RNA sequence: UGAAGAGUUUGAUCAUGGCUCAGAUUGAACGCUGGCGGCAGGCCUAACACAUGCAAGUCGAACGGUAACAGGAAGAAGCUUGCUUCUUUGCUGACGAGUGGCGGACGGGUGAGUAAUGUCUGGGAAACUGCCUGAUGGAGGGGGAUAACUACUGGAAACGGUAGCUAAUACCGCAUAACGUCGCAAGACCAAAGAGGGGGACCUUCGGGCCUCUUGCCAUCGGAUGUGCCCAGAUGGGAUUAGCUAGUAGGUGGGGUAACGGCUCACCUAGGCGACGAUCCCUAGCUGGUCUGAGAGGAUGACCAGCCACACUGGAACUGAGACACGGUCCAGACUCCUACGGGAGGCAGCAGUGGGGAAUAUUGCACAAUGGGCGCAAGCCUGAUGCAGCCAUGCCGCGUGUAUGAAGAAGGCCUUCGGGUUGUAAAGUACUUUCAGCGGGGAGGAAGGGAGUAAAGUUAAUACCUUUGCUCAUUGACGUUACCCGCAGAAGAAGCACCGGCUAACUCCGUGCCAGCAGCCGCGGUAAUACGGAGGGUGCAAGCGUUAAUCGGAAUUACUGGGCGUAAAGCGCACGCAGGCGGUUUGUUAAGUCAGAUGUGAAAUCCCCGGGCUCAACCUGGGAACUGCAUCUGAUACUGGCAA
């Protein structure tokens, strides 16, 4: 109404939409692994996970996995994979 | 309130004088004392037991000058203390500056040397003051001012003072206007119309 | 060192799950009367056999499930 | 956060002040983590109103926590 | 160093038991009265609604820049001529706006909600933590942008839309890849930001590269600090509240959080909880503490400190280490306001003010001096935090309003066999003093710092710079001619309020006449009232006094300390018995209860013990003890309990 910077609410207009694509590009990728998980694949299912190896890596380089979460979010989905190995 | 009325009246119904016009004067002596302060507004009788019971309490009272609440204070330091209890009342009592400098007969009457300090020719040590209460103890100094070797007041109440004994627990010097407060009082020897014991029953609740 | 906690088992169905009352000696405030003021926890077995009377060791520790915080350490003994 | 700071604690018109390590989200004399000092800007003759440490004046400085001009000047006027 | 009772039932009396008073207290109010000053406190209610003003910014040392101001230069004018005047130019001071970073998540206020994984005490384990700080290592090379700006163009404003341009410590790749992370392993994979000062040798198309320093940046592993999360125990009242529960209780496997968790889900099992009081109902922010009190206890939560919760109502999410951000956003809702009538805008439980409520609670004041807080590598700027001032007897404390002397003792009253008594040394009258106010005149101190120069004994360039050190110089004071100090006249300018029947100290004379009225209680008054009214007098307190309300005390009259039950208040009409409480006697064992010791902790504040500092005191303050307690660690075995015989 008055702030000093009221801009501020503008600026995360940009940082909340931008995260936004980011993450829902991540969560793409996540959902095409699981596609090769009911197909039995190892073919295919790693072909979404050493693909989004560096994607995941990355983004907790951008600090958006966050936290005891980026040290936690590599092998959430190393777990994935495991379970059909 | 410091008074500022008839104090020889007082002395009627006080059966004692307790220092009020001292200085040519006592009881009986171009005035009307050992009556009583009435008409018939108040007459003599044989008197009730919470009369004394109250008169006393104010007897100790009023030879300081004390108000209602500080000599209760000073009752609460004494019963914090845990030493004589009664001792330490009436020594609490006379730490007041107003009763020392009397007793270094400086003032003929009690009033008057209370009337001395808030006139400026009073001091204590280098510091001035024009207060009547005082932090008084061990080796001070009680010390007139220039200005107060020059006042006609105090000498005319050296005159008294070759008329009082002066206590032997404080040096007096009026050859140059000191004397020091160098020790404690006695009071082996001022409890002599005090009855500690009588007093404390009834601050007690 | 470490702490574990007498309590006896007095209701075991559940699948890995028994309950435990604990009884300890709390004394009245004001009348200064010691009693006995039974408080049950729920105890986590690695696989339920107890029942009633089984004084067990349990200590504190990381939740497993929700009301959890205590763990089966060890059976003293049973009497079931 | 915490910081070296100086702390009133005087009534009116007596400016005695206290040296504490406190925080700036609660205040100077609000939630402090200790005292650490004394100090007199009038320099009072009472029984200790100066005091200023070695030992936690070289040890939350250790891990940093930053001290007042005054008290920077007292470092070198009690050589310490 | 530690606690006392009195009056009041009755014709009289002794018990029992209620009633009342004397105490201490308050964010208190009221009535009357009102000299000063120091210290503290001051909307408790309608968390009702609010005009306005202020309370939230700052870095150019990341930027692209130049809107204003002022110079520098530049051409020029006037030749208003070597001095005035005009245009140009980001060059330089300096800085509008706009991009970028950090604060605005703090501080401040309020107690409405709130019987609480909220608070308090005591532990714990699976976490976070920007600002902070240690260590080691790094900061390589590219790209795409877009604000401002510009040219247009829409609205009354709010507030826009096109089209074009561009910067970065902004954005996104790419390279490099551990003491990294993930992965049993084999392996796989991920980072960036520079900006400043200065400079000798060189180079430059002369902007700079080179070099040296400095701050800032990136990573990895720590530490600090501060913060999530769990547990146990203590936390209010009502059974004219007894039955409760479906992510409910639990188990698997999924998912989610920073992290542990039904936090959430799919499936599976059908459990879980309850009278040691569930469920529900009433009421309440909680704590250190506070008040009172001999203590125990009860009551209580004002200022001050800590915690928690809330910000028009409701709901919701974003960025971030941090927010559901009081003065951020959005959505819905009721309010409220404006309008060009198309449409918009707003939320004082922030300070100061406003109106309404209420018994009652203050000025839209001054200021960065000082203390602290924020931004910034600095200078510097910012601050209703704060320091001050103001208003209010709201309270605590100090001092004063004069001292002396003066009698037949003055009139003037008042009472009086009318001898006088009382007011009364009181006055008059005499000397003696001017505190404090008032007037005139000085005036300490609260200031350390920063700023201009100089020394380096660092670092490098040997010099710079930068930081460091002392010195040198001009100064930093809002309060306010401050504390204080000197002089100046002149008792001058400075007392009131209640009460006097008994509890309870303190009466006479009149007027009134169970009327008037009085009254905390017991009770007063029916025409000779120590109780009503006036006067006179007397009494207690005193710049206050008295009244009320309110809480504890007395009241051991709810009683653990510390109570009764034949008849005073109280024993079920009488048995049986479940839970509960309780257990003869001897031995062995255990050490839970219990006893001992040790160790943490028991916030600051507060009490006390000892002790100082303000002209005293109020007030300020140091150190010790207390911190009764709790958990933990180790022993003891008499008693209590368990076990065994």
């Amino acid at each position: 109404n008055i702030k000093s910077a009221k801009k501020r609410a503008i600026q995360s207009e940009k940082a909340r939409k931008h995260n936004a694509s980011r993450r829902s590009m991540m969560r793409t990728f996540i959902k095409k692994v699981y596609a090769a998980i009911e197909a039995g694949d190892k073919a295919a299912a790693q072909k979404a996970f050493n693909e989004m190896q560096p994607i995941v890596d990355r983004q907790a380089a951008k600090g958006l996995i966050h936290k005891n979460k980026a040290a936690r979010h590599k092998a959430n989905l190393t777990a994935q994979i495991n379970k059909l190995a | 309130a410091r008074y500022l009325g008839p104090k020889l009246k007082l002395s009627r119904r006080e059966g004692t004088d307790l220092f009020l016009k001292s200085g040519v004067r006592a009881i009986d002596t171009k005035c009307k004392i050992e009556q009583a302060p009435g008409q018939h507004g108040a007459r003599k009788p044989r008197l009730s037991d919470y009369g004394v019971q109250l008169r006393e309490k104010q007897k100790v009272r009023r030879i300081y000058g004390v108000l209602e609440r500080q000599f209760r204070n000073y009752y609460k330091e004494a019963a914090r203390l845990k030493g004589n209890t009664g001792e330490n009342l009436l020594a609490l009592l006379e730490g007041r500056l107003d009763n020392v400098v009397y007793r270094m007969g400086f003032g003929a009457t009690r009033a008057e040397a209370r009337q001395l300090v808030s006139h400026k020719a009073i001091m204590v040590n280098g510091r001035v003051v024009n207060i009547a209460s005082y932090q008084v103890s061990p080796n001070d100094v009680v010390s007139i001012r220039e200005k107060a070797k020059k006042q006609s007041r105090v000498k005319a109440a050296l005159e008294l003072a070759e008329q009082r004994e002066k206590p032997t627990w404080l040096e007096v010097d009026a050859g140059k206007m000191e004397g020091t407060f160098k020790r404690k009082p006695e009071r082996s020897d001022l409890s002599a119309d005090i009855n500690e014991h009588l007093i404390v029953e009834l601050y007690s609740k | 060192k470490i702490r574990t906690l007498q309590g006896r088992v007095v209701s075991d169905k559940m699948e890995k799950s028994i309950v435990v009352a604990i009884e300890r000696f709390v004394k009245h405030p004001i009348y200064g009367k010691f009693i006995k003021r039974t408080t049950k926890l729920h105890v986590h077995d690695e696989n339920n056999e107890c029942g009633i009377g089984d004084v067990v060791e349990i200590r504190e520790c990381r939740p497993l499930s929700k009301t959890k915080s205590w763990t089966l350490v060890r059976v003293v003994e049973k009497a079931v | 956060m915490v910081t070296i700071r100086l702390a009133r604690h005087g009534a009116k018109k007596r400016p005695f002040y206290q040296v504490v390590v406190a925080d700036s989200r609660n205040a100077r004399n609000g939630r402090f983590i200790e005292r650490v000092g004394f100090f007199n800007p009038i320099a009072s003759e009472k029984e200790e109103g100066t005091r200023l440490d070695l030992d936690r004046i070289a040890h939350w400085v250790g891990q940093g926590a930053t001290i007042s001009d005054r008290v920077a000047a007292l470092i070198k006027e009690v050589n310490k």
